[PDB]
């Protein structure tokens, strides 16, 4: 084990993060609340919402995209447009109606990892070629340094920084503006299949193919708490909006949910058969939504973690899914090649 | 992993195999030697399964589940009203899973014995989750009975397993 | 070493061993068709369990129609690195760039086939 020196310029950023990060927590606590209690509303209201979510939803339409399965779909912060990535292609679609779409582009890359929106005109996409592309969506630059395929990419909650996580045991922290390598990080011993950023913008948790969920403090660059629970590769790492809980998924058909703040260890939802691809929490406001190759799609409480409901409209396996910010949409990319809007 | 080999690598092998043998026998006649013609599982984590059924009444089913659990070093438990859990190395579970689903017939009919005598009896099984856990607090595999749905939870409650039951 | 990115179904060294074992067993059980041509037929006919191709093919394009046929027919396809290696598993002294494990009635190989299918479906993301 070594401490590596260097990169003062990045050092500057850590300060920025600290100022930004530190100020965020008080607001998060205010959002959390507690004082009102009045349990009846919650149990009636929260329960009612969960029941509705897991009890009515259905297909609206299917749609098509390409002839390769669809590897990533993402909704914009206004939830009006979807981006769909094929093994080799993507196009941007209109949330409500879908159908015709706006317009397609065949990017220079052949097999698409993940696609993400800037929180505030831009997207970002990672793929097989080891090159991340900053897109301007009209009514920007390429990122270099990665040898292998890049599985996941995310925008810091802040807004300034992009972090990339690929296959060669390197998750790389990147700036949007300058397109520079702010941090080259090591520490897993095989592939690293996801990187997640947690809502105060303090911490990133890395899932890997070595079944070790490994937390990381961006500001000190210190490996913090290693999580062991998954006896197969950990595909998705989904952070929670509250910011004190994380959730993971894996080849083993399990979802672990670890809360560092409450010292709650891990509560395992036994979710799915046949893998898990992408777990998603509900952004605004509790619910979990996940996708495996079982063809079903699930709905979970964040309090009991009892499975509530499941929905089957896919004929094939599901690579990835994203859910409406209000929570009136659910968009799931079918393994076969459609994009299915869930009510 | 397996290699095959062609027709001509059979001949050459068959002939060079035969030749050595017959010539070795030939000298033996010249020389005058011969008259002239443990429970398995993984320590670091723990694979697990969970199963859920309508009836366990048949004893032949009640017995197998006690044996194989002790036979394969599966930790775990079982419960019912008036679910099944198993944990071990991943090889163990797969055997047991095969048993519960494909071998054993839960829909089959059996004639049970009561305190008075024998009577006929005329249920389904399906898996819920398989997965991975930080530690398996189950010490041994302990079949039991609960009257309610609550102490049933408190049973699992001891193991922080309340959630494994699904209504 | 690097393989053409386009050999999208790629098996690591472990899956590679299992695949080639199962291919070798299928050659023995007679559920094996060998050659891009005959593999194409099994797909059009609807009698294919799964498809295995060599990322070694000099004309990479000479077998690229297979994943397309496959996607349509919903048949798993995978790549291995070596066409000489595939050859050997097909009983052949010559390199074999594609091959098909075909459906067979009451196959002893069923469980193993099902297992291989699942592994390959996992790699498809």
């Amino acid at each position: 084990t070594w401490y590596h020196e260097g990169p003062n310029s990045l050092k500057v950023a850590r300060l920025w993060i600290a100022n930004y990060s530190l100020p965020r927590a008080m607001k998060r606590l205010e959002e959390a609340r507690l004082h009102k209690e009045i349990p009846e509303t919650t149990r009636t209201s929260q329960m009612q919402e969960l029941h509705k979510s897991l009890r009515s939803l259905n297909n609206f339409c299917s749609q098509i995209g390409d002839d390769r399965p669809i590897s990533y779909c993402h909704f914009s912060p206004n939830s009006k447009m979807l981006a769909t990535a094929c093994w080799s292609g993507l196009c941007k679609l209109w949330s409500v109606p879908d159908c015709n779409l706006l317009h397609t582009l065949r990017g220079h890359n052949t097999n698409v990892g993940a696609i993400v929106f800037h929180p505030k005109v831009n997207l970002a996409s990672c793929a097989a070629d080891g090159s991340v592309k900053l897109w301007s969506l009209d009514s920007v630059a390429d990122i270099e340094g990665h040898t292998v395929r890049v599985a996941r990419v995310m925008w810091h909650p802040s807004g300034r920084f992009l972090g990339t996580t690929c296959y060669d045991r390197s998750w790389r922290l990147w700036d949007l503006e300058a397109q520079e390598e702010i941090l080259h990080q090591e520490g897993h011993s095989m592939g690293v299949y996801d990187i997640a950023f947690h809502q105060d913008g303090s911490l990133a948790g890395t899932g890997g193919l070595d079944a070790f969920g490994r937390v990381w403090d961006l500001r000190t660059g210190r490996c913090i708490m290693f999580l062991e629970g998954h006896l197969k590769e950990i595909y998705g790492i989904n952070f929670s909006p509250n910011g004190y809980h994380i959730a993971t998924g894996s080849g083993d058909n399990t979802c672990k949910v670890w809360d560092l703040r409450q010292r709650r260890c891990v509560y395992t939802i036994p979710a799915h058969q046949n893998l898990v691809t992408g777990v998603k929490f509900e952004p605004i406001h509790n619910f979990l939504l996940t996708g495996a190759y079982d063809n079903t799609a699930k709905i979970w409480t964040h309090p009991g973690w009892s499975p509530l409901k499941t929905l089957a409209g896919h004929e094939g396996k599901v690579m990835g899914l994203d859910i409406s910010s209000d929570g009136q949409l659910i968009a799931t990319c079918s393994y076969d090649r459609t994009f299915k809007l869930w009510m | 992993l397996g290699v095959y080999l062609t027709k001509k690598e059979q001949k050459k092998l068959r002939r060079q195999t035969r030749r050595e043998a017959q010539k070795e026998l030939q000298e033996k006649v010249r020389l005058g030697l011969m008259p002239p013609p443990l429970k398995e599982d993984i320590s670091q984590g723990v694979h697990i399964s969970v199963y859920r059924v309508r009836n366990l009444s048949n004893p032949a089913k009640k017995f197998k589940i006690e044996a194989n659990a002790g036979q394969l070093y599966l930790t775990g438990v079982v419960v019912l009203h008036k679910v099944v859990v198993v944990e071990g190395g991943p090889k163990a579970q797969k055997k047991f899973k095969r048993l519960m689903l494909h071998r054993i017939k839960w829909d089959e009919q059996t004639s049970n014995t009561k305190g008075d005598d024998d009577e006929e009896s005329d249920n389904k099984c399906v898996l819920v989750w398989e997965g991975t856990a930080k530690d398996r607090s189950f010490g041994e595999m302990k079949f039991k009975q609960c009257p309610t749905e609550n102490m049933a939870r408190e049973h699992f409650k001891k193991h922080g397993a309340e959630h494994y039951w699904d209504l | 070493a690097d393989v053409n990115p386009k050999a999208y179904p790629l098996a690591d060294a472990h899956l590679t061993k299992k695949l080639l074992d199962l291919v070798q067993q299928s050659c023995n059980y007679k559920q094996l068709r060998k050659g891009a041509n005959e593999a194409t037929k099994t797909l059009n006919r609807g009698i294919s369990e799964f498809i295995v191709m060599a990322a070694d093919a000099e004309p990479l394009e000479i077998i690229l129609h297979l994943p397309l046929l496959c996607e349509d027919k919903n048949v798993p396809y995978v790549f291995v690195r070596s066409k000489q290696a595939l050859g050997r598993a097909c009983g052949v002294s010559r390199p074999v760039i594609a091959c098909s494990v075909t459906i067979k009635e009451g196959s002893q190989l069923k469980q193993q086939i099902q297992s291989i299918q699942q592994s390959i479906e996992r790699l498809l993301v």
